Formats: C-alpha cells, structure tokens, sequence
C-alpha cells in the first residue's frame, strides 16, 4: 500500500493498490470497486492462485487412486 | 526532498508571495506584532522573577523564563505575519504595501 | 546474498568441536546501584548506535534533511546525557 | 643489532597472520577454481546461477 | 562576563570545550558554508 | 604546543579532501559497473522469457491433461480481474535470498 | 521549507520549553552558591507558562492547521476535531499543574523532573490526538505511558506508590502488547497502516462475502487494548490500587489526561474500523458491565480515593454507551460527557487535595466539615450531585444526552441499565452528603485553609457546574461541529 | 455520509505519491532503464 | 528443516523461561530465545534486523536483566487469508520467473531502512527519541543515592 | 562443500599458535624494555617455550572445582572462546581471502564484540567466590561502557565508505589511509580497544584449561582489535602510500606487519604506563570518550555533508 | 507452507508470554521477561509481514518497537529495584 519495496523498487501490490483506490476516489458506492479491491487482496496473499493449484493437485491425487 | 505548502482549507483572504521566505517574514513583523512579542516576552520575564524568589534564584529564573518567552513570542509573531502574507488572516496592510510595489 | 552465513554457522559448529575437544585434553591422561545506572546508559547509548547504522550509510541519498532529523535526535539525547551528567550518574 | 631476538616470536605471529589470509586462497580456489569476489548483490548470484546452468547445458 | 567564564570553563574541561568546538564546527560547516556554496 | 594543533588540523582537512576525491574515484568506478549491466540485461531478459514461456506451455499441457473431465475449468485462467499478468507465485515468502 | 512546520509550532513550542526547563532545573538543583535549592515550584510555574504559551499557539493559529497537509500526510492529520481536543486536552493539563503547586510545598516535594515528565506526557497526547497511523498511535500512546510510569512511583519511600507503578507498568505493558497484536494482525491482513487507505479497503467488504478472521481478530484485539487503556470492566484489573497508591496530584492527571486523547484515538478508529459494527457490541457490553460494577462497588468504599476511581469507571461507562450507538448525536453525547466528567473529576480532586495536607484518608474523616469550613462543604456537595446528576446541576445534562443518544439507536436495555446505576450511584454520593452535614461526629479533623491555585480552580468550577444549564449553547455547538468534521 | 473516501479530505494519497513517484525507492524497475537518454 | 528445529528450540526456551525455578536460568533460556530468533530472522533475508536483535536483545536488555537477578538477591521463584500451498513444486520451481530489472542495482536491507527512517517517517523517529529521553530521566528518579 | 572445514581449521589453528606466540612475544618485549632478556633457555631463543608451557599445564592432574552447577563454570571459558574466535571469519586478510563475505560485516563484529561480556559474568557468577563475582562484574561494566565509544567510533568509519562490508572498507582507502585524517579518532579506537580487552592502565585483575580458554580468548581479542585497528585506519591489506616499485610484496603481508605494529604498541603502553583505578576507568570512558565520539561523528558527518564528499 | 508457520511460532510465542504474565504472577522478573517475549512475537510478526507483502511498513515499525521494548524494560527494572528495598521482599 505504502510503495515502498523491500529491495529499493515499487511494491509488488503497490500498482493494484493505485487501482483500486483511484477507482474509489470517484465512485461513492463500493460495489463498483470490488474487481479491484479483490484484485489488490489476492496480490497481497495469492489466496486465488493457492486454491487453484490445490484444487488442480487434489484432482489429480483422486484419480491417482 | 519533495514539499508542498498547499493547505487543505483555501485561504480566505488575498494571497501576497504564497511561500514566503523566513527573512521576509521577519522582515514583515508589524507594530502588532512587536506589541505581542514583547508582551509574551515581559510576562515571561516577570514570572520567572517572581517564581524564582522562593528558591533563591531571580536572576536565572528571569533569564529562563526570558529564554522561553522569546522563543515563544517571536515563534507566536512569526505564525501571525507568515498567515498573514499567506492569506490565512486579514492582511489589510499586506495588500496595501505589496500592490503598489 | 544471504549465503555467506552458513560458513559462519559452520565455523561455530567446528569451534564449538575444537572447545570440546581441548577441555577433553585433561581428561584422556551486597547490591549495588551504579550497576544499573551503567547498563541503563548502555542500553540508551546501544540504541542510539543502532539508529546510526542506517544513517551512516544512507547519508548519500538522504541530504540537508536526514542529516539534522539524526541532529536533533542527537541534540534530544545530548540534553538527556547533560541531565545524566550534572545528576552524578557517571561518577564513582 | 640486539633488538632483534624480540622480533623473533612477534614474526612468528605475522606468519601466523599470512598463513591464515593464505589458506583460504588456495583452498577455496581449489575447489571452484576461482577466488572469491568480494560484494555479492543479487546480481551476481543470480548470474553465477545463469553460469552453471549454461555450463551444464553445453 | 564572557572572556573570563569561558576561560574557567575551558581551563577546568578541556576535553568537554574541545568536544563541543569540534561539533560545533561540523554543524557550522552545513549550516552557514552550505548556503554559501549553494549559490555558487 | 601549538605545531602538533597546526599538523592535526592540516591533516583533518587535506586528508578529508582526498577522501573526498577518492569517493568521487569509487562512485565512477561503481556507476561504469552498473552501466555494464543495463547494457546486457535485454538479452538476459529474452532467455528468461523464452525459458518461462516453454515452461508455460509445458505447464498448461500437463493442467489440461489432468482434469479434462472436471465440467467447470478454463486451463489457465488468469485470477486477475484487471487482466495483468503477474508471475507465478511460489511457497516461499523470500526464494531469491537463499 | 520553514513554512512547512508552522503546523508543528504548539508541539515544538512545547518540546523545546521541557528541555529548558530540564537544563535550568538540572543546572541549579545541583549548585553549591544556592546551596541546592529546591526549585520544584518554580519549575512549575514556569512549565504552566509554557503550557499557556502552547496554548496561545496553538488555539491562535486555527487555519494553519491544515498546512502542508499533504506533506505531513503520512505522519499526522490535523482538522477541527484535533484542534479542539487538544485545546481541552492544555486547558486540563494547565489546571492539574495549578492544582499541583501546593503539593509542592507542604509535602516537600522537591522534585523538579515532576513538571518535565508532565510535559513530556503532554507532548505524547498532542502528537496522540492528531495521529492518523497506528505507528504514530502506538508511539504516542507508549510515550504517555512511560511518562506515567515513572511519575507513579515518584514517592520512593511509600509502599503503595512503588507498588502502584509496578501495577501500572504491568498492566499497560500487557495492554500495550494486545494493542501492538491486534495492529500486527490488521497489517497483515491489509497490507496498510493508515487510516485512510485502512478505511478504502474495509468499507467495502463489510463482511458481505466472508469474515476475514484476521482483520476481525487485529480489530478485537486493538478494541481489548483501548478497553485496558480506559479501564472498562472486565478490564479494570488493578485501576482501583493504581488510583489509591499514586500520589493525589498525579491520581488527578491520570483520571483526566489520559482519556481524552485515547477517546480521541477511538473516535478516529471507530471512522474507519466500523467493521460490521463489531465495536459497537464489544463497547455495548463493556458500558453495561461497567455501569454496574461501578454502581455496585463504589456503595462499598470507605476511602475517598477508592470512591473517586470506581465513580471513573461508572462515568467510563456512561461515556461508552455513547460509543455502542454510532450515529453524530451519539459521538456528540459522547464528547459532552467527556468534557462535563473531566470538570467534575477536576473539581473533585482539586478538593481532595486541598483536605490532603490535613491527610484525609477516609470519607467519615470529612464529618464535621460542614461545621469547620460551611463553604468547602457546600462545594463538596454540589461536587457529589454533579456526580449523581441531579437535574439542575451540569452532571445532569451529560447523562440526559446520553440516554437520548442511546434511545435514538434503539437501545432499550442500556437505557434501563444507566437508570438503575443512576440511582444507585446517586444513593451513594448523597451518601457522603449525609456525613458533612447530618452525622455529628464526637471527634472532629479541622484543615488547614487552602492556596489562591486551588480557591480560583473551585471557584470556576463550581460557578461552571450549577449554572450550566442557563448558557449550554456554545458546548453542544462545538460538540456538534467535532462530532461531524470526524468524517467531513 | 455517502461516500465520505471521495472527499479531498480523505484523498491525499492520491496528490503525494505522483510527486514522490520519481524518488529513489519507490520507482518501476525499468524507469532508471530509459532514463539515461 | 531448518525453520523446524530453530523453532522448536525456541519454544522450548521460551517454555522454559516462563517455567523456571532459579531466574538465572530463566534469563538464560530468555537469552536462547533471541539467538533463536535471530536465526530465523536471517532465514528471511533480515541480515540487520537479526544482528540488531543481537545488539539490543541480548546485548542491551539481556544483560540488564541478568545484573538485575545476580547481584540483587539470586532468589527463587489460515485458509481465510493466505490458503497454505501444498507441496507441489517440481513444476512450481522450474515456473520461477526472474526480472533482471530490479536486480542491476539491488540495496541492502540496511539502506533501505534508512533511505525513508530519516526523511519521510522522521517525526516517528524523534518520538522514538523521546522515549529513550524519558527512560534516561526516570533511570535518575525512581534509582538514584548518592553519597 | 566438504572444504569449508579445511579452511575453517586452517584460520582456527594458526590463529592458536599466534595466541601463544604472542604471549611468548609479549613476555620477551618486556623483558628487552626492562634491559633484561626473557625466556632464551628451552629454544634457540625462546621458540619452544610456548610447547613446553602448554604441556606443562596439561601435566598437572587438576581438580575440578564442582561446588557449582557445573555447568555453566564449565561452559563460560567455552561461551567466551566461541565468540572470540568467531569474530575472525569476516576479517579479510587481502582481496579475495576472507572467510564469510558479510555485507553487514561492521554491524556483525559489534555484535560479536558486545555478546563478549556474558563469558566473564557467568565464569564470576558461577565461581562461590564473591569477590570474584563482584571484579567480573565491574569488568563487565567497563567493557560495555567502552563498547559504547568503540561503536561510535565504528560510525566514524563507516560515514566515509557507505558499506558495512570489511573488505569495501579497505579498497576504500586506496587514495589514502583514514588514520591520517581521523587521527585522533585512531588514538581514541586504540584506546578503546584497550580498555576492552581489559589490558593495559584499563587492567584491573580458575585451574587447567577454564583458565586456558579465557587467556586464549582474551588473547585472541588483543589479535583482532589489532587487527581492526589497521583494517580501519591503516588500509589493510593495502600498500605504503607511495613508492609504487615493492608492490612484489603480497598484500597478506602488509596486514601482518601493521597488525604486529599494533601488538607491539600493546605490549609497549602495558610496560610504559601505571594503571587507573575503577572509579577513574568509568569516568575516562563516559566523560572522555562518549563526548569525544559523538562530537567525531558529528563533525565528519556535517563537513563530509557540506562539501559533497560523501560515498 | 512457511508464513503458517512464521505466524504460528510467533502466536506460540504471544501465548507462553501471556501465560507467563498469568502464571507467575508471585515473581515479577517473570512478569517482565514475558512481556518482553510478547513484543518479540509481535515484532516477529510485523517482520514476517513486511517481507511477505512487500512493504517497508513493518521494518520501520519494528525498529521503532524495539526502542519502546528497551525503555519499558529500563523503566519496569528501575521500578522493581526500589519496589525491592521498600518492602524488603517480592
Ligand atoms: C597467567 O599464566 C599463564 C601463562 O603465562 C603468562 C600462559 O602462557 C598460558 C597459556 C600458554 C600457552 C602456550 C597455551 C597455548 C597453547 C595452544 C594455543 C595450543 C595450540 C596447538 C595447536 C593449535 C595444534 C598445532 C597446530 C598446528 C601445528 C598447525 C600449524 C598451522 C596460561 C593458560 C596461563 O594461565
Ligand atoms: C540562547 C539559546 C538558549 C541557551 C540556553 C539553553 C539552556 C537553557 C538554560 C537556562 C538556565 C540558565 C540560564 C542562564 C543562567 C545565568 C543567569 C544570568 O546570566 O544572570 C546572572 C547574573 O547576570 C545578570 O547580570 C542578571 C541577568 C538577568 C537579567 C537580564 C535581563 C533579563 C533577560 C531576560 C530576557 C532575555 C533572555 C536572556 C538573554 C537572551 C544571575 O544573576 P545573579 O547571579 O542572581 O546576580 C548576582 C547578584 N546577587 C547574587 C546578589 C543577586
Ligand atoms: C498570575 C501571576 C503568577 C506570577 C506569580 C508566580 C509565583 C507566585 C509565588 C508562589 C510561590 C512562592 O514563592 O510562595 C510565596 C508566596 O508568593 C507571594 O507571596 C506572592 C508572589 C507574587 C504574586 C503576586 C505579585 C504580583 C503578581 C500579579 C500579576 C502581575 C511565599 O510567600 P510567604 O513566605 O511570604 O508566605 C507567608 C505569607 O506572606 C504570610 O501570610
Ligand atoms: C601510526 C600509528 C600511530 C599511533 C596509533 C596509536 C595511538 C595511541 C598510541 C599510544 C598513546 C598513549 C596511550 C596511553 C593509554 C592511556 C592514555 C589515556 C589518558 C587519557 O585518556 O587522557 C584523558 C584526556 O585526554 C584525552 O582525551 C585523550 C584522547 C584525546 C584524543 C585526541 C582528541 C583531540 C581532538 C583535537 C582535534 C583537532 C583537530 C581536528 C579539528 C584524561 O586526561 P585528564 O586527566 O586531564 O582528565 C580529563 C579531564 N578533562
């Protein structure tokens, strides 16, 4: 949120952050940001991408037995 | 370093210079001004002397307290003159030497 | 860029062996205040030191504004060491 | 003259001294080939790695 | 006064008066010569 | 004395110079090492493209083998509303300091 | 680059005045010429100069307040709402240190680094109310803290003083830790600290998909924190110890300073932790647990000090229902009810300590008061109905717009709560009424008559309280002005 | 009120990081890349 | 591996710690405590914040607190935020993509603190200042006999 | 990868031998200041006396003093020997000879040198005797309150390089030493170095080899603050200033001479001057020292700040 | 799996200082060397964070920490110290 990297560069979530807030800054209800705000949430923590490749992993475990 | 002297709150009078420099406000001290600042400095000076007696010190009380009541005075001056030429107080006189300048 | 640790483990563990290895050798064949007063100015001074470390080696891209923001931390620990001074706290 | 019989054991260190400096420069060459580089950024290890990868490969 | 106050101070901590000169140096030097650089 | 204030304080000053001007030496020395690097970083850049696509492609390959018969799935959906492309993200909270 | 810091005049006034004052008091305590003089009321003096001066500063320089708001944006925000609460916040500090000069003398208290740790303490709560990162938050809050660390156990040789800090310290570090917990929760969860970006991404998803378990336990966790600070039931662990074993002036700071700035900090964490009105049932049920513990064991009380800290904790209570209904008539009620207690609890300990150099201990030593000083009496009186909240005293208003505050949300059982502790709580105020005026003691304790600080200090304050209710106007317009500039 | 973010007030991140955006620290990777012409 | 046991000797220490009989043992295995954390700052890159809790830790506050016990009396006494992956990384790790970008001139964990401590967080930094300015003068107060 | 414990022996037992050389070194150049010769009778000048010492104190048939615990006594000599010799993998000898390339390697020697006082404690606290209890415990006390100066000092240093890293430190001084300009600021870290190894005016103090490893580690400490002594001030490994015709000399040699230079002026202050007393050690090292520093630190900063010199 | 584990060591942590604080309430060094172990949980956690995100918020943070860690330490010691002499006992 703040910009500033651990190794001296933007922060990884730091342009979805931009997003999302510049979206809320001319939209009043937030249920128009919440693409964004989502996209923000699943930079910070991969919860999306994690599940996926869960998913995919015990798909194949299943069929395995 | 980056700055940036914009105020959330618009000034409501004229803007005269909008970031004025240290020695241009200094050099804008108005009567008022010196009325304030050497006010702030006498009480100062006035109860350091009469706090001090009791312990025995007149002269250091009247010296700290004459330190702090500077600081405080010309610190409460200059925040008077920088709004004033800012435009955050009314800068009747400001306008009036700066317009014909 | 964080590799250059293990040898340092490495040479603890062998140092460690080596330690062993000579104690080994033999075997084949009241209260005080100032005391407090000291390690709470070491304390106060370590951080302090601390605090410089990045400072020091920052001071190139920081410029006119780090250097007196590390000035008037240093102006507010010198007037604490002043107070630490005049109180007898560094006398014995 | 006469002085010299104290430098006698305070030589002893300074060789002391270069045998440690001494050891690891042959040693650690000998086994990558190569003297350590002082200063390593992310850049060169990651560019050592990119260096056995390549090598490994042809 | 000044001239002899100071001589007492100085002559009874000498590593104190030097101390404080040196950093009082090294805050002049930034305070008042980095100014007057910076217009050249 | 007074010689011994004089040769410390004329030390102090020409040895500061020097210093000075030795930085200025290292600061150039440093900065022709990086401009070395900004000049080969594009072709570093393309093998690492080219390395990750395969490996893309051999990824997408293996996911729409294993799950062909799930009815729900899009085999390489980006989880990104926006629509960016971000790399993979991996188990471990700091892999490139190891 | 000068004009930058005209929105930092008040603090660094401040700042520059304690470390004068710590070089002077350093410098000539320990002299030989003046033979040690023990110049702990002229440093008090002086540090209530600087305190007025401050305020002069700060109250004068309203539109520059918001100055370089965009460069000071990630370390403090300043608006109307800090103004005025830093304004209140001087005025009661500058009336403590009034209050405080004749313990100087009397008792022999001689020590001048007192005033310093009270302004130091001062410049954390300035920098706490305009705090606008859980960072400066937190720094501010343990900065306060430390400064009443060592101010509680100032009396070294007293057993109760020594033990009061240790209880102190523990119990603060304790809450400091679950505070920092919860902070180190919400940042991980969020990936930010401040307050705006905090309030844009939880607005939002108000718990509408899913409860995330770690915003919800950081925000838990950051409430348990603030309910430590306050000393709200069942958080009140050691209060009622820490209250009696502090030394009366620094029992009267504590019981003032140190709410109004953490109100301030949960009013600016309410603007934007509103997550799924979670606070508002944790608050709810600390209010109701607090009025009733209060009520219910300040009858029990034989000390006056004892009384003084469980009639706080009630009085924290009734603020917090204020807190539980989130609307501007709530925050409002809220803030009038910190302004009227704060008053009162002055006007309270400004004569507690003025039967303090006679020693009064016990509510029974105050018997024939109304016989020896039928003046000091009748201001007690009048004290204990503001307490009670008697109609035509100011006590009254505060709880009368808190009832309404909580009735506009459509909480019946807190308003029926707050009318049985009411009536407990006045039966055992007038309780202390009956003994000036009605019991006849055989033996009777005459006190010695009181300084010019602490005469003018009632004599305002008691002038405030009975005729109140004629001019209220000005209180509810600034309190209805903070309570909207909260959020516009 | 309704939509209290979309105040200036409560907008000011939006008005310092493009000014703090060159600063070293906080820069696109391959912005220093392209700044040399 | 690693991670596994330095953190099971930590909470061993610490298990310890608030379980000892003799304080000085306790402040020993308080002392092990930070040498295990240190390490497992250092798992994560954080080469100065592992040597500062060296420095302070169990350079400052360690030996404070074992002045105090010896010479005073020795007497006795998850799938909400960031779902978990599972170990699938045979294919993981070769999908590691590397930018070139931001390694051509890498700062230190060291200059990167200090890059922003003193310009753009400084008011932070002085209240910090503050406090250590508090803990000298209540050292004094609470702890002073002289003669 | 099996290598590293070679080079790690290969730094370790040498660094032993020089210990005890070293003492054998000091005990000859006291003896030559004193117009007398030292031990001259087991080797061709002395050479051998260190082995027959070692041997000799082996030899003994000793007790162990175990009205303890036990375990920390046995462990404090061993706590105490880990750490100095620890400090040895980040030194650099010459260009590419060090062990551990840390680029925090600064910050990590004043760790290593600060964790060195908990040795001296436990080894006062675990012996029954209180007055050994209470001298290690006003050790103790000196040695951090000139650890504090050392750290300042350490600042000093590294506001005119820029990098934590020892070996940058050294190539920094390629247009000129540092001792020349910071001379004052090199006599205060010698002296400082004095009063932490508890040697020398700043020197005011069981049997077999507990007593062994604390004289090898405090021995082992007199080498490394030597050798820091020139690895800040001196160049390192680097060459004389001028006369660019003997650079056939390798670099590794230049760090021997220097850092023997600095062993002898040890060994000369310890045979030239008295010794202070406690009450007069803490108030050199908190109204001499800290002051002095700080105010170094200061005016480096603010004139390498002013003119743009910095890194 | 590593900032499961991260957090769980330090909440481990967090929870033995609390029980620490809890069960030793007789002794007080205990009372302080667990407070100490909370804020290095927390540190701990703001650290782990940092790096997980991205950010640069947690570093300053748990620097400046470490400062309010030391101070309470020396305030709570000093107090404990003349707490000792008064009453004679802990
Ligand atoms: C105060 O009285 C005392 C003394 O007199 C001053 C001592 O000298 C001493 C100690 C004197 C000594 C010679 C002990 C030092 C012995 C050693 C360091 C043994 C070292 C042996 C090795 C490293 C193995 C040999 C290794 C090699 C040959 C590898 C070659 C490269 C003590 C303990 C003492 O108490
Ligand atoms: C400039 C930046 C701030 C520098 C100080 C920062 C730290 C603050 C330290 C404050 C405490 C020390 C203040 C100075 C103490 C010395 C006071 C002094 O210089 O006056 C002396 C003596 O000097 C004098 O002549 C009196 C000076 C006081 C009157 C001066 C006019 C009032 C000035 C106040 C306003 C201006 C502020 C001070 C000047 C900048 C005191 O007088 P006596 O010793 O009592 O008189 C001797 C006779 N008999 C003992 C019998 C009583
Ligand atoms: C608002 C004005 C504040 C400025 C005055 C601050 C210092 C006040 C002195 C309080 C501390 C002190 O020194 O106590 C003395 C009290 O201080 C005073 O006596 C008055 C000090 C000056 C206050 C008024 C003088 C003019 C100030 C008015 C404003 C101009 C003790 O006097 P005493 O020993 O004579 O008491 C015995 C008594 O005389 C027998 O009945
Ligand atoms: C190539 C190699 C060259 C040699 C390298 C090694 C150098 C050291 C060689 C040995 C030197 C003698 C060592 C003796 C050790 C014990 C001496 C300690 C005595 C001491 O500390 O003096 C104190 C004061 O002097 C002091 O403070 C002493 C420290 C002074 C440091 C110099 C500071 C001068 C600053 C001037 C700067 C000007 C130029 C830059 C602008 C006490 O003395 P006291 O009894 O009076 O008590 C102070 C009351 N006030």
């Amino acid at each position: 949120a703040s910009g500033w990297g651990i190794t001296g560069n933007k922060g990884r979530c730091y342009d979805f952050w931009m997003d999302f807030s510049e979206c809320m800054s001319h939209c009043r209800e937030p249920k128009d940001c919440t693409l964004l705000r989502e996209d923000y949430l699943e930079c910070l923590h991969h919860s999306k991408e994690f599940q996926r490749r869960n998913r995919i992993y015990k798909e194949e475990q299943r069929k395995l037995r | 370093m980056n700055t940036d002297i914009t105020a959330l709150e618009k000034a409501q009078y004229p803007v005269v210079d909008r970031n004025p420099a240290f020695t241009k406000v200094v050099g804008n001290f108005s009567t008022l001004d010196y009325l304030r600042f050497s006010t702030i400095t006498g009480i100062s000076v006035t109860v350091g002397y009469l706090s001090g007696i009791k312990p025995g010190i007149k002269g250091p009380s009247m010296v700290t307290g004459g330190l702090i009541g500077l600081m405080g005075g010309f610190m409460y001056a200059y925040q008077n003159s920088a709004g004033r030429l800012m435009g955050f107080f009314p800068n009747d006189g400001e306008v009036a030497s700066y317009q014909k300048r | 860029m964080m590799l250059e640790f293990a040898p340092i483990f490495i040479y603890l563990v062998i140092s460690l062996l080596v330690s062993l290895i000579l104690l080994g050798v033999p075997f084949l064949f009241r209260f005080d205040i100032r005391f407090y007063l000291v390690s709470i100015l070491f304390l106060i001074f370590d951080l302090e030191v601390t605090f410089f470390f990045p400072w020091a080696v920052s001071l190139n891209k920081i410029d006119l504004f780090g250097f007196w923001s590390m000035m008037a931390f240093l102006f507010i620990l010198t007037i604490g060491f002043l107070y630490e001074w005049k109180r007898g706290a560094l006398d014995w | 003259l006469v002085w010299l019989e104290a430098m006698l054991p305070l030589g002893i260190i300074g060789g002391m001294l270069c045998i440690m400096g001494n050891s690891q420069y042959y040693i650690h060459k000998a086994y990558h080939g190569r003297p350590k580089h002082i200063g390593h950024d992310e850049w060169d290890v990651a560019m050592e790695r990119r260096d056995k990868k390549v090598v490994e490969k042809a | 006064p000044v001239m002899e106050k100071l001589r007492m101070f100085v002559a009874q901590e000498p590593v104190v008066a030097a101390s404080c000169l040196i950093g009082g140096v090294g805050l002049f030097l930034p305070a008042v010569v980095r100014p007057i650089l910076d217009s050249l | 004395a007074m010689a011994m204030f004089l040769a410390v304080s004329g030390a102090f000053a020409w040895g500061m110079y020097q210093v000075g001007q030795g930085n200025k030496i290292r600061r150039a020395l440093k900065e022709e090492k990086y401009a070395a690097r900004r000049t080969i970083l594009p072709i570093l850049q393309a093998e690492e493209d080219e390395r990750f696509v395969s490996e893309w492609k051999k990824y997408l390959e293996y996911e729409a083998d294993v799950m062909k018969d799930v009815p729900g799935w899009k085999v390489g959906e980006n989880v990104y509303n926006s629509g960016r492309w971000m790399p993979p993200a991996t188990g471990e909270l700091r892999p490139d300091v190891w | 680059m000068f004009n930058l810091f005209l929105a930092v005049f008040p603090e660094i006034f401040i700042i520059n005045a304690t470390f004068i004052l710590l070089i002077h008091g350093v410098v000539f305590s320990t002299s030989k010429k003046y033979d040690y003089p023990p110049l702990a009321s002229n440093v008090g003096w002086l540090g209530l100069l600087s305190v007025l001066i401050t305020l002069l500063l700060l109250a004068a320089g309203a539109p520059l307040l918001t100055i370089a708001h965009l460069f000071w944006n990630n370390l403090f925000r300043r608006d109307n709402f800090t103004y005025f609460c830093q304004i209140f916040l001087l005025l009661s500090t500058a009336g403590t240190i009034s209050m405080c000069f004749d313990f100087f003398d009397q008792e022999r208290f001689d020590a001048f680094e007192f005033i310093v740790l009270i302004l130091l303490s001062t410049c954390g709560m300035l920098f706490m109310i305009s705090a606008y990162d859980l960072i400066a938050m937190y720094l501010a809050i343990e900065l306060q803290s430390l400064c009443f660390y060592v101010i509680a156990a100032s009396k070294r040789k007293s057993e109760f003083s020594t033990e009061a800090g240790l209880k102190y310290l523990i119990l603060g570090a304790f809450s400091s830790g679950i505070l920092l917990f919860g902070c180190s929760m919400i940042y991980g969860s969020t990936g930010a600290t401040h307050f705006d970006q905090l309030a844009k991404i939880l607005t939002g998803y108000e718990i509408t998909g899913a409860r995330s378990s770690g915003i919800f336990m950081g925000i838990l966790f950051i409430a348990v924190g603030f309910l430590f600070k306050i000393t709200a039931v069942p958080f009140h662990m050691w209060a009622p110890d820490i209250y009696e074993g502090s030394p009366t002036p620094v029992t009267a700071f504590l019981s003032i300073a140190p709410k109004i700035s953490i109100f301030a900090n949960i009013l600016r964490v309410f603007i934007y932790g509103s997550y799924g009105a979670t606070l508002q049932q944790i608050f709810f049920f600390c209010s109701i647990a607090s009025m009733i513990l209060g009520a219910l064991a300040a009858m029990a009380q034989t000390k006056v000090k004892r009384l003084l800290a469980y009639s706080s904790i009630g009085h924290v209570g009734y603020i917090c229902i204020g807190f539980s209904c989130g609307t501007i008539e709530g925050i409002q009620s809220l803030l009038i009810g910190i302004f009227i207690y704060a008053l009162m609890t002055m006007d309270a300990f400004a004569i507690v300590l003025a039967l303090r150099q006679t020693r009064v201990k016990y509510i029974a030593d105050l018997g024939a008061l109304a016989k020896t000083n039928p003046i000091l009496a009748i201001t007690f009186s009048i004290t204990m109905f503001s307490y009670a909240g008697i109609p035509p005293l100011a006590g009254f208003c505060s709880k009368f717009y808190l009832f309404f505050a909580a009735l506009g949300c459509g909480a019946y059982f807190l308003a029926l709560v707050g009318v049985v502790t009411s009536v407990i709580g006045c039966f055992y105020y007038i309780r202390l009424v009956k003994r000036m005026f009605f019991d006849t003691p055989r033996t009777w304790i005459l006190y010695e008559p009181m300084d010019r600080n602490k005469s003018l200090l009632l004599a305002m304050t008691s002038f405030f309280i009975t005729l109140f209710l004629l001019y209220p106007s000005p209180l509810f317009s600034v309190t209805h002005q903070m309570a909207l500039s909260l959020y516009l | 009120p309704y939509g209290f973010w979309t105040f200036e007030r409560h907008n000011a991140q939006l008005r310092w990081d493009p000014q703090i955006s060159q600063v070293a620290g906080r820069r696109d990777p391959y912005d220093d890349l392209l700044e040399d012409n | 591996m690693i991670l596994s046991v330095l953190s099971s000797l930590a909470l061993v220490s610490g298990l310890m710690v608030v379980r000892a009989k003799n304080p000085v043992h306790s402040v020993l295995f308080f002392i092990l405590v930070f040498c295990d954390t240190s390490g497992l700052l250092l798992l994560l890159g954080l080469d100065f914040f592992a040597m500062i809790f060296l420095v302070v830790y169990i350079g400052a506050i360690a030996v404070l607190f074992l002045f105090v016990v010896m010479m005073f009396h020795i007497q006795i006494a998850l799938d909400n935020e960031s779902i978990p992956l599972l170990p699938t990384q045979r294919n993981t790790t070769s999908l590691r993509y590397t930018v070139y970008a931001g390694k051509v001139r890498s700062w230190t964990n060291l200059e990167t603190l200090g890059n922003l401590l003193y310009t753009y967080y400084f008011v932070w930094f002085l209240v910090s200042s503050l406090i250590l300015l508090v803990a000298m003068i209540g050292a004094i107060v609470l702890t002073m006999h002289r003669t | 990868y099996i290598a590293v414990p070679a080079e790690i022996l290969g730094i370790i037992l040498p660094l032993l031998l020089g210990v005890a050389f070293l003492v054998l070194a000091e005990r000859k150049v006291m003896a030559f200041v004193q117009r007398r010769k030292g031990p001259d009778v087991v080797g061709s000048f002395g050479l051998l006396q260190p082995l027959a010492d070692g041997l000799k104190l082996i030899l003994k048939e000793p007790i162990s003093p175990s009205s303890a615990n036990f375990f920390l006594f046995r462990m404090a000599p061993v706590a105490t020997f880990m750490l100095s010799l620890v400090a040895w993998a980040v030194v650099p000898f010459d260009y590419g000879m060090v062990l551990s390339d840390l680029n925090i390697g600064l910050l990590y020697l004043f760790a290593i040198s600060s964790l060195g006082v908990y040795g001296i404690i436990i080894a006062g606290r675990s012996s029954n005797s209180k007055y050994a209890f209470l001298g290690a415990l006003r050790s103790a006390a000196q040695m951090v309150s000139y650890e504090v100066s050392i750290g300042l000092i350490l600042i000093t240093v590294l506001i005119c390089v820029g990098s934590c890293n020892l070996s940058e430190i050294v190539m920094a001084q390629k247009q000129i030493w540092f001792g020349i300009p910071l001379f004052p600021v090199l006599v205060m870290f010698f002296i400082s170095c004095l009063a932490e190894t508890n040697r020398a005016p700043f020197d005011l103090p069981y049997s077999s080899m507990g007593f062994a490893l604390f004289f090898l580690g405090e021995y082992a400490n007199m080498i490394l603050m030597s050798g820091l002594c020139t690895l800040f001030f001196l160049g390192g490994w680097l060459p004389i200033l001028d006369l660019p015709i003997f650079k056939k000399i390798p670099g590794s040699i230049w760090f021997s001479i220097k850092v023997l230079f600095f062993l002898f002026l040890y060994i000369w202050v310890r045979a030239a001057f008295p010794r202070y007393r406690y009450d007069q050690l803490m108030g050199l090292g908190w109204k001499v020292f800290l002051p002095l520093s700080l105010a170094w630190v200061v005016s480096v900063s603010g004139l390498l700040v002013t003119f743009q010199w910095l890194p | 799996m590593d900032l499961i584990k991260y957090f769980t060591f330090s909440m481990i942590i967090f929870i033995l200082g609390i029980w620490g604080i809890l069960l030793n309430r007789r002794n007080i060094l205990i009372m302080l060397m667990s407070i100490e172990l909370m804020l290095l949980a927390v540190n701990l956690n703001f650290l782990v964070f940092s790096v997980s995100l991205d950010d640069m918020m947690g570093q300053v943070f748990a620097l400046l920490v470490l400062t309010v860690a030391a101070a309470e330490s020396a305030i709570g010691l000093a107090i404990f110290v003349i707490t000792f002499r008064v009453r004679g006992t802990i």
